[PDB]
RNA sequence: UCAGGGAACUGAAACAUCUCAGUACCUGAAGGAGAAGAAAGAGAAUUCGAUUCCGUUAGUAGCGGCGAGCGAACCCGGAU
RNA sequence: GAAACGAUGACUGAAUCCGCGCGGACCACCGCGCAAGGCUAAAUACUCCCAGUGACCGAUAGCGCAUAGUACCGUGAGGG
RNA sequence: UGUUAUGGCGUGCCUAUUGAAGCAUGAGCCGGCGACUUAGACCUGACGUGCGAGCUUAAGUUGAAAAACGGAGGCGGAGCGAAAGCGAGUCCGAAUAGGGCGGCAUUAGUACGUCGGGCUAGACUCGAAACCAGGUGAGCUAAGCAUGACCAGGUUGAAA
RNA sequence: AACCGAACCUGGAGAUAGCUAGUUCUCCCCGAAAUGUAUUGAGGUACAGCCUCGGAUGUUGACCAUGUCCUGUAGAGCACUCACAAGGCUAAACCUUAUGAAACUCCGAAGGGGCACGCGUUUAGUCCGGGAGUGAGGCUGCGAGAGCUAACUUCCGUAGCCGAGAGGGAAACAACCCAGACCAUCAGCUAAGGUCCCUAAAUGAUCGCUCAGUGGUUAA
RNA sequence: GUAGGGGAGCGUUCAGUCCGCGGAGAAGCCAUACCGGAAGGAGUGGUGGAGCCGACUGAAGUGCGGAUGCCGGCAUGAGU
RNA sequence: GCGACUGUUUACCAAAAUCACAGCACUCUGCCAACACGAACAGUGGACUAUAGGGUGUGACGCCUGCCCGGUGCCGGAAGGUCAAGUGGAGCGGUGCAAGCUGCGAAAUGAAGCCCCGGUGAACGGCUAAGGUAGCGAAAUUCCUUGUCGGGUAAGUUCCGACCUGCACGAAAGGCGUAACGAUCUGGGCGCUGUCUCAACGAGGGACUCGGUGAAAUUGAAUUGGCUGUAAAGAUGCGGCCUACCCGUAGCAGGACGAAAAGACCCCGUGGAGCUUUACUAUAGUCUGGCAUUGGGAUUCGGGUCUUGGAUUUCUAACCUGAAAAAUCACUUUCGGGGACCGUGCUUGGCGGGUAGUUUGACUGGGGCGGUCGCCUCCCAAAAUGUAACGGAGGCGCCCAAAGGUCACCUCAAGACGGUUGGAAAUCGUCUGUAGAGCGCAAAGGUAGAAGGUGGCUUGACUGCGAGACUGACACGUCGAGCAGGGAGGAAACUCGGGCUUAGUGAACCGGUGGUACCGUGUGGAAGGGCCAUCGAUCAACGGAUAAAAGUUACCCCGGGGAUAACAGGCUGAUCUCCCCCGAGAGUCCAUAUCGGCGGGGAGGUUUGGCACCUC
RNA sequence: ACCCCCGUGCCCAUAGCACUGUGGAACCACCCCACCCCAUGCCGAACUGGGUCGUGAAACACAGCAGCGCCAAUGAUACUCGGACCGCAGGGUCCCGGAAAAGUCGGUCAGCGCGGGGGU
């Protein structure tokens, strides 16, 4: 899907998922301190395969 | 009633003799069972942790007050 | 985190010049009017900071 | 779309403006007797792309005096060519 | 081949959009082919310069209960 | 959707030379082009028919048929 | 070798299952027919091969008892970020904490062929109640309309 | 127009089918699983565990010993909570005596687990990458709940075995006991179990028991 | 040792190439006590009356016990 | 008993109590009628017209037909409240030197409806808007029930007549009664009868035999015994034992869980179809406003500077329709009437199961009903962690400007003794007191050097980050030293990035607000888009499907399942049945001639069940 | 070197409570005053500022005392790792190791440091 090219799986030099954090951003929040300020990166070594098979070609 | 339940966890994570690192979590608990010794800090949830490198050390003074220290190698 | 007419509310944060939110759970239960404080926004800091919407 | 695919907090914004051609500095320096880069003879220097402009980036280091006529160039590139001899020409 | 009219199963691990698909079917008209065609264009170079087909662009831009999934054009080569 | 433009049913209804349309609401600038008339080889598609060819079958294959839309079935379309 | 007498031993096959000789499923027999393929310069991997920091062409043209020409284009080559952009560095950031990338003591690819597998098509084969379009049917049957035909004989005995 | 809670024929159409069945030649090697989590998920799928193949790493694997640390089950105990027997005292508390506890703990094993190392024997693990199957097991011993301390019962933990496991034994009889099939052989020794006869093997030896056919279906 | 993964090969048709066989006679069928670790192959005989083995390589419309499979032929229920 | 009757209907298992029926009632319809067929203001059917036609209900006849309209439906009234397009245009915003060229967008006004008032019940419907008038009544309504009594019979659960406690009788979904009617239903009686105790004889066509002709279902292979046990728990192929020469014919149907139909019950499948409604959604249809076809003459009301509009009224060349002469029309004409309406086209809103496309969860010792899904605390949990049940208990979906940060200071529950509105506790005082209290809520752990209680000062309930670890398949979640820009409390070391911790919450998509300026398709802006923050979530089927949704099927279909129920068998033996032990006591005296309080120990596999073992 | 006191640790009940005795100006405490710095939501009780006498009573220190607490064997037993069995069952046994609790004997009301002060 084209909603994948704009999904947090960028084709990095190596070939893994360039994730982020889905804890809480837009709604349902207001507690904790810097829980929302967790707008960093994320990575996984068990789904890189069944995710890159949809965006690999159009890197 | 059958309804209701909870996975829970807790326990000990770094046992005595082990070589910790700056940030390793030592023991998880609810209250203050294991008090922060020398070389060992304490989180909101009484979760013990290590400040630097070293070795895990248990100390018991007849129950009641538990202590965990870290003896550096070097 | 329900949201109805019930007492207490989620509050926006303003500032003297500063344009920053703190997000705080207040309550109209007791003293409910002086929602002013001091939260330095990215800036020089020390800015008069009232969450009072 | 119910397995990780969806549920990822990403909106971003697609633009895709201008992608410049990475011309490594060792390609000019090191080997070669200076064939004069210009904008036509350089095609034989293994930088055939077309449709896009040209960019000059410093990576190889061997001081040498060579003239460079690329479309655009970096801060460190220009301060590495004229530092050993040459002149980085940019379009008016 | 063009034109008029115009489904559903199916998919969406259900189903009202969308897909299927403007497909099947129906009807009208013509030929050894039609359609299309001589710019109130394409497009960004103050450029190419009828139309159609092939390759490429490219599965890109974009579209989509932003889901399934659908999906150009210009530049250029070539038939003519 | 910020949604242009083309098209169309129903209501309205401009100019034309210091003119008109367009260039993804809009405006200025800039740039391209000038409708409301028509016709027009070739490249393209398909194939009843013909020739040739085959790492195509050799008849429980191959078209359905080594001839037959015949025997046979149904009121019929049709099946075969 | 063929056949037999006798002793010992010995719970059809397949499927589906925790478990089959199953008193579970399938099968009269035999011959024949019959089930993991094909396509997309698709994606990915193993192997092999010809180039090698380069690697090939598609359409097509001219020739075909044979093949070359054709470099529009694609993959190598620099990454990082939402993007501008910057660049061996960039994004968060008001400069130092980290993530991603080079440099790591060190690692090049691409084209084609075969093959594993994925994607998209009916995708191992056979099979349902159903939905939709077009068309054929009232010579069976349920009715209407028009026009013809048929109901031995006997009994009871209304109005007027 | 012989079978209508929506006719027939043709076409879309080889509709879909988490369904059922079937799925064809050969040997060699390894070798599963029916668990966790998620699911309009429960007889289906994703991921993980578990399998195989290649490369790299190349002993970090395994068992065991030693040392160290941690966890409150069995048991027990009455010191907290609840319950509870007799008596004294003057209902409660207190005292003497005596108790019971998954949700009591003054105490507290075996065992287990993590880590370090190897004093020792063996052998594998991990990482990357291609392809999988399996996500409906059953019983027995032991430790629990549920059930009438019933069920070839259900639901968990754990060991073995069945599952994909032939052979011998238990009359027959996956699950039990003993044992893991490379093949060939008119060879030998053994295990579990037996050695009168029908099947191979001492109608064996010594000292007792039961007059019963107990063995060869149970209790107050 | 099942699902499964891996390895080495047999057989069939078509094709290129090579050595050939065939009227004193191929393929096919039929009998068999030989050979190879399996898939299989060979010798001889009988039948038959025109074409077809082996080796290497390539390409699939490639290997049957089953699907209440399909087609054809022939049985049992019975001389009922 | 029912239905009045004649009649009629499920071709092919229901001819009946169904339907129809004359009769009655409500209600619509002014005639291009209402209504209906239809792509079509065509055409036709109603139909060549108000005791005529359509629809509905009841279903001859006789006596009759109550109470309640809250709601729903409908009719009528209708001040007001709300409501679409449109009319109208202030304000706001963008671009340009400007003229100007363009987005967003009101107050008011604006149709049918809805809300609101009343009425209508042979309207749905009830017997909170009121509650059973007549009649009937255990009647086809009957549960407990075979009710009670009476009649018939030697004996009656049904039948008839009454009573009454009418589980749920009831006056047009009509109540009650009724002559006649009936291949209808029920009971009794007479007659007769091989219907029966009970079979017998006789016959005729077939079975039997011979000659001729010659099938079908089925079929893994067969050399195919009985008893017991075992095996998936129903044995001819297993074991043991017993019996049993080989091979037919005529016959009986116990077995081969016999043959036919992949089960029509049941469950499953995010299978199908038909049918319902106040499930969702749309549409035929229909009502309505505006705008065309669509004009003329006046009055009032609006206003600007000749008119532009709304309404009322009236006339007529459009249009519609009728008659006469050449029935359908085209034609010209006398005219007749309606006539700016209607019709029709576009558009707006409402109504809408007539029609259409679909949804309607799962777990579950079958399913349904009930109950229950997330998170938190103990127990189960078998001394790491983890570990299930429809196992045993109890909570949460918040709260707090302070219960926060920090800085200082205080120490509890309870008992005893003595004291005043007390007289139990409590207020006060003094001792004892490892705290047997407290910590906002559930529970555990933990706390006396406090995470118990107070006071001063403050807004660290900060921002930019985070080595390294715990935990999960993933996604999430959890702890955290240190560093930086700035602050808070204390003299200070130092601590603080919410509250003793563990629940007080939820992905993505979409959108709102502030901020900042990255993009912005010729350029420069702008719309918009991104980013930072943050808001909207009983999405509680709480890893969540759609922006948007309920039932029925005995008229049912299909794909499956002994993977899942009801029959049976099997396992078990709560229950059921029986036996046995002890013995108080009854039995005049006396435990045991008989009987056996309380309570115990077994057997059987005939009850109701459990489980779901082989057969769907 | 002897001893004592004071302050502060390790140790954190085998070093604790109770009872009793000893200590008087080196040390400690009470005590005295306290309008102000400071402070008890009331009290200078406790904090606190300035300091004689008196006393050691209380507190504290030390010593005896161990009635009570605490600590706690040996032996045996419960249970269990391993192996091997029995009953229809609830259960239970043998072999080999490890090994409680409680109770009893008994044990002890500490010991070990640093600094400062005053005495012989
Ligand atoms: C009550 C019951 O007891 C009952 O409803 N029993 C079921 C059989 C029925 C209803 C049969 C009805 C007859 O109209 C046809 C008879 C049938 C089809 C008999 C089928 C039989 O051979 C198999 C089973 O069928 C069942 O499903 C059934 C569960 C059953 O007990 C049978 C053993
Ligand atoms: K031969
Ligand atoms: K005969
Ligand atoms: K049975
Ligand atoms: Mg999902
Ligand atoms: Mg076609
Ligand atoms: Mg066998
Ligand atoms: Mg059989
Ligand atoms: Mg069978
Ligand atoms: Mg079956
Ligand atoms: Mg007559
Ligand atoms: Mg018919
Ligand atoms: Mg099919
Ligand atoms: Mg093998
Ligand atoms: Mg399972
Ligand atoms: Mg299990
Ligand atoms: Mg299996
Ligand atoms: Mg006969
Ligand atoms: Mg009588
Ligand atoms: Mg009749
Ligand atoms: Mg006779
Ligand atoms: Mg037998
Ligand atoms: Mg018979
Ligand atoms: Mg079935
Ligand atoms: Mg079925
Ligand atoms: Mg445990
Ligand atoms: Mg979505
Ligand atoms: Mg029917
Ligand atoms: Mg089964
Ligand atoms: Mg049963
Ligand atoms: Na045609
Ligand atoms: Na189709
Ligand atoms: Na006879
Ligand atoms: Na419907």
């Amino acid at each position: 899907t084209h909603k994948m090219a704009k999904r947090r799986i960028k084709i990095t030099g190596t070939g893994k998922v360039m994730a982020f954090k889905s804890g809480k951003r837009h709604q349902n929040t207001g507690k904790s301190g810097d829980e929302i300020r967790g707008k960093g990166k994320g990575f996984v070594l068990a789904k890189a395969e069944w995710a890159r098979m949809k965006l690999m070609l159009p890197r | 009633n059958g309804r209701d339940s909870n996975p829970k966890y807790l326990g000990v994570k770094k046992f005595g003799g082990e070589v910790v690192k700056a940030g390793n979590i030592l023991v998880r608990q609810r209250g203050t069972k294991f008090k922060a010794g020398q070389g060992v800090g304490m989180g909101r949830d009484h979760t013990l942790f290590a400040l630097s490198d070293g070795k895990v050390v248990f100390i018991n003074k007849g129950k009641g007050a538990r202590f965990i220290s870290i003896e550096a190698a070097q | 985190a329900k949201d109805g007419p019930r007492i207490i509310v989620k509050m926006e944060s303003s500032a003297g010049t500063g344009f920053y939110y703190t997000t705080t759970k207040n309550r109209r239960n007791t003293q409910a009017k002086l929602e002013l404080k001091k939260y330095d926004p990215v800036a020089k800091k020390h800015v008069v900071f009232r969450e009072k919407k | 779309r119910s397995r990780l695919i969806a549920r990822l907090p990403k909106r971003g914004f697609n633009n895709v403006g201008t992608t410049y051609e990475v011309v490594k500095l060792s390609q000019l320096q090191d080997l070669e007797d200076t064939t004069f880069d210009r904008d036509t003879l350089e095609a034989y220097r293994l930088v055939r792309r077309k449709n896009r402009p040209v960019k000059l980036l410093a990576s190889g280091e061997i001081s040498r005096a060579v003239t460079v006529h690329v479309d655009a160039a970096s801060a460190a590139a220009i301060k590495a060519v004229e530092a050993a001899g040459g002149r980085v020409v940019l379009p008016e």
